């Protein structure tokens, strides 16, 4: 688990170099973009459940998913749903506030198979986490919506 | 990092970062600017910070004696270029706003290492508290930060 | 099912069915035809039941008011749907002998569910209350067990 | 873990269909065929020692699998081979009960790549659960020795 | 094995054999000519201590009786068949020097198997002991170590 | 877990008889072996820490190994390598007093794929062994360093 900063150290622990001018450049951008982390990460924590609904409306349901036949058709693959996207959502906001996305690769992607074993379609997951990205886009702003939106598509990548 | 540290903490309850904690982070980066000056300040200082090594072996003469870890200029040498590893792990520490790299790069297994290759760890631990003499030394009161790492260091050490 | 309830049960313990286990299931054979009676004459009336929803609103009009889940034509559509999945599932536990086939297809997390949805619970618990005023209408005195299949629902929901 | 109500429930759950005139003559069968099914499953119960007495002599003693260089030739594996046994008949006995072999597939199948992976040898196995269809078979009757034999059966396509 | 045992002894703490574990296993080694010869003192006389057998049926004619577990020339054969299985078993662990390939290869899960089988266990016990008793008449006081081995075997078999 | 006694014994009992003159041979051979392997031991015990020493001073220490890039560079990295060393140490004196290798076979080997899929180098490692072996031959004799040899040499063919 590393980010921006951890990321630039270890990038100059394995050549064992002190941190030079490059460094210091890329800790100067995260700590440039460091406040709009911490508010977009709060607003973030402030509307989790809302953010969930206008995802699953958004992209769920009223289709062939939610009815019988369907993967999150009875109560109990719905909540399982939901709190998937939920988890998603969680390591959004924290590989952003981070800087880098390692934290997704190592505590929520090492999935893809598992989902394939146990039926869990991958398009409407990619279309739910993405109407997440819309979502908490549009209620908190481009920039800190853009910056979601590395690490959402990021999570799309690794599910796809 | 405190930002890692904070993120961990959190997932370890499935929650989001708390806003006292979120308002830490705020300090942090609103501290980024002063805290890379000192990280620069150290690197560009770093080979006097580790060669006044002599105030260690003024006050510890045993290591470097015949039977000590540290006996002979090749290691000597190889005991300086410790030092000057620890203290880059303090320049880190500095960046990243707690002891996170320092833990994870020589800290984790210190006490085997030494015990298997025979070196003092007390030894250690006054090596790099000169370190934070002279750094200190270097630093106008910014030294708190610094010292609260160093001496994170030499009290990790053993 | 109340077969494979008790098959369950005893492969907890990695024993065969006990006896009175197994009486058990007999009386279920048993009642076999008067279970499907019930089940079939549920389902002929299930418009009827599932309409007749005009209860609930009646006791409940905040549900379908501005401000209230099922607020407009549509919504209250979707909430008709809703009771009629569980008078569905209400057949099937009928026709099982216990409460299986409703926990798993529509309890087992029903409050996450309309949580996130915004669904008042106890709405949906006179709902389907109402529903075994009306289904309790339909039938006469084998009302019983549709009865406690009901209650268990309405119970579970909250 | 469904059963022939259940497989029928489910079957009329995915579609989103009330149970209709089919539901009804499947659940009819089941309903015809449970006495017998519970009073087989309590001779069974009654009897499943001798019965696991009578496939082990039957189909495995005297013979290399008990000698020196066999499966079961020690204390320790005859054990083992003897629970395998006994698991085995109890699973057939819930299945009969249930009248669908879902169960095995769920709770002892999920076991050939072990066997395989620790020398337990395949054959003798088929010819020992066969064995048990045989006495089971005898010591039950025709009907309940049939609907034994379909699950015992469905276990041998499993392992082999 | 004595050296098995204390090696798996040890592991099981991540450590190296104790200088007393390693004197006992000194003493094994250094009755290591003893031990071979009355390992091959009783496979010589192999079947005439199994025959001997007579003393068990003379004690328990119940199990060669109608009923019994041995009835029949067949079954009586099987039953020494039995005997000798644990008469081997018993130079097995006088050559190794404890009790673990009796235990290995005919104690774990006997009970089991005799239960499956309908064999009286006690009748076992009294089947090796017999063969100690014989056994013991054909080694000159030598006799200790193979004694504990049968009471071991007469011992764990019940 | 067997050794040579063991070893023998199981020899004799797959295949139903009692010991031969041959097992009555080898047995005769290890116990002649015995106090030789109980006093290696010994030796072997009591200077552990100064044969792991001179191995990784002798195959590891000031190369890149232990640099920044390196594999046992970090000090974490470097507590774990030392700590295999030690293992593959103990369970060469094991195998050692025993007289068979299965026991490295069961328990240290059963490791190639987790090296390969953490980054472990298997060079350094069978150099690092190696060197345990010349430490501990010159350290307790020939005749004894070539009964550690086969042993070292075991656990390099099963990491290679
Ligand atoms: C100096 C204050 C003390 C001292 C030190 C000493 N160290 C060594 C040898 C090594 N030290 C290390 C240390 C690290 N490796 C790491 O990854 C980290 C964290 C970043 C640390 C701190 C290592 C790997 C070695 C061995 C090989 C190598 O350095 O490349 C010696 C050498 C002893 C010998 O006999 O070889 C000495 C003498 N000595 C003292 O007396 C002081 C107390
Ligand atoms: C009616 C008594 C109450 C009410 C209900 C209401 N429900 C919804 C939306 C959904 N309800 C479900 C329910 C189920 N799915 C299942 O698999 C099962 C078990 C078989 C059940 C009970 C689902 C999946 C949805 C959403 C999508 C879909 O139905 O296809 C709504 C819609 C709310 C909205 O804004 O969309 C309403 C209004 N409303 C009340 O006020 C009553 C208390
Ligand atoms: C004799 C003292 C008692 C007795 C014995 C008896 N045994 C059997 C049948 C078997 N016994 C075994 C025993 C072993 N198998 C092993 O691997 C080991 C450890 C090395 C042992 C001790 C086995 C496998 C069988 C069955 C098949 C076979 O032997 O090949 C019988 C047969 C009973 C029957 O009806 O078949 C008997 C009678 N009987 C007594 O009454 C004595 C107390
Ligand atoms: C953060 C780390 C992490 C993640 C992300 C995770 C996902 C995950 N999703 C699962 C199942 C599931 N996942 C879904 C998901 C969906 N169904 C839909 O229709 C939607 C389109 C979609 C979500 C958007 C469903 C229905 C199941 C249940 C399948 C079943 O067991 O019945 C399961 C199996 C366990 C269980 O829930 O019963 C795991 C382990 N696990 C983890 O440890
Ligand atoms: C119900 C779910 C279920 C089943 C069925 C099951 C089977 C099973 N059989 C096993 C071993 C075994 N199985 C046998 C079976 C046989 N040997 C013979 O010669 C006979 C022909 C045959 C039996 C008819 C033997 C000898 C072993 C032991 C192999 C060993 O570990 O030494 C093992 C390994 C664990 C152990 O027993 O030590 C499993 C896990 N496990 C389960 O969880
Ligand atoms: C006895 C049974 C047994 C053995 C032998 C064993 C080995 C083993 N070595 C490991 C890692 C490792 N092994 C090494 C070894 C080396 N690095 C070097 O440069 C040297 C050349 C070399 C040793 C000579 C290192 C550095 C790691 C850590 C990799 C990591 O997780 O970061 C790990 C992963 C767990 C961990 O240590 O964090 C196992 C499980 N495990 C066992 O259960
Ligand atoms: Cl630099
Ligand atoms: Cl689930
Ligand atoms: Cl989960
Ligand atoms: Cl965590
Ligand atoms: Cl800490
Ligand atoms: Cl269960
Ligand atoms: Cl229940
Ligand atoms: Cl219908
Ligand atoms: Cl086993
Ligand atoms: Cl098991
Ligand atoms: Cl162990
Ligand atoms: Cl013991
Ligand atoms: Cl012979
Ligand atoms: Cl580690
Ligand atoms: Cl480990
Ligand atoms: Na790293
Ligand atoms: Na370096
Ligand atoms: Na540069
Ligand atoms: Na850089
Ligand atoms: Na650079
Ligand atoms: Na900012
Ligand atoms: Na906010
Ligand atoms: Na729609
Ligand atoms: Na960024
Ligand atoms: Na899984
Ligand atoms: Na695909
Ligand atoms: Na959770
Ligand atoms: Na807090
Ligand atoms: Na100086
Ligand atoms: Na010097
Ligand atoms: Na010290
Ligand atoms: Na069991
Ligand atoms: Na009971
Ligand atoms: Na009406
Ligand atoms: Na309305
Ligand atoms: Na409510
Ligand atoms: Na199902
Ligand atoms: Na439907
Ligand atoms: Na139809
Ligand atoms: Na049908
Ligand atoms: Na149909
Ligand atoms: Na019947
Ligand atoms: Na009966
Ligand atoms: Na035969
Ligand atoms: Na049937
Ligand atoms: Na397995
Ligand atoms: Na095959
Ligand atoms: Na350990
Ligand atoms: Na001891
Ligand atoms: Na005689
Ligand atoms: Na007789
Ligand atoms: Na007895
Ligand atoms: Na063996
Ligand atoms: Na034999
Ligand atoms: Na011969
Ligand atoms: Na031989
Ligand atoms: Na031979
Ligand atoms: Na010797
Ligand atoms: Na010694
Ligand atoms: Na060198
Ligand atoms: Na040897
Ligand atoms: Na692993
Ligand atoms: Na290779």
């Amino acid at each position: 688990m590393q980010d921006a900063i951890t990321s630039v150290i270890n990038a100059a622990d394995v050549q064992g170099r002190y941190l030079d001018d490059n460094s210091l450049d890329k800790l100067r951008g995260y700590f440039q973009t460091g406040e709009l982390r911490v508010r977009a990460s709060a607003t973030i924590a402030a509307n989790a459940a809302t953010i969930i609904k206008d995802s699953v409306a958004k992209a769920l349901l009223y289709s062939d998913i939610t009815r019988p036949g369907g993967n999150m058709y009875t109560t109990r693959r719905y909540a399982a749903c939901i709190r998937d996207l939920d988890y998603y959502l969680r390591y959004a906001t924290y590989g952003m506030l981070a800087g880098d996305p390692s934290i997704l690769d190592e505590r929520v992607l090492n999935l893809k198979e598992t989902y394939n074993s146990l039926g869990v379609p991958i398009g409407a997951t990619i279309q739910a986490v993405q109407a997440m990205k819309e979502v908490t886009s549009s209620l908190v702003g481009p920039d800190a919506g853009k910056e979601m939106g590395v690490y959402f598509d990021y999570i799309c990548s690794g599910l796809s | 990092s405190i930002i890692t540290k904070s993120i961990v903490n959190a997932d370890a309850e499935a929650r989001y970062l708390s806003p006292g904690e979120l308002d830490r982070i705020k300090s942090f980066v609103l501290s980024g600017q002063r805290r890379l000056r000192i990280a620069q300040i150290l690197t560009d200082n770093r080979e006097l910070i580790v060669k006044q090594g002599q105030q260690l072996f003024q006050k510890r003469p045993d290591v470097v004696s015949p039977g000590g870890n540290a006996y002979g200029e090749e290691m000597t040498a190889t005991c300086l270029r410790d030092l000057d590893y620890y203290l880059r792990l303090v320049t880190y520490g500095i960046v990243a706003g707690d002891v996170t790299p320092i833990e994870e790069i020589g800290l984790v297994g210190v006490k085997e290492m030494y015990n298997s290759l025979g070196t003092p760890i007390s030894g250690v631990a006054e090596g790099v508290r000169s370190m934070k003499n002279v750094a200190c030394s270097l630093l106008a009161g910014d030294s708190a930060e610094a010292g609260f790492y160093f001496d994170y260091t030499l009290g990790a050490m053993q």
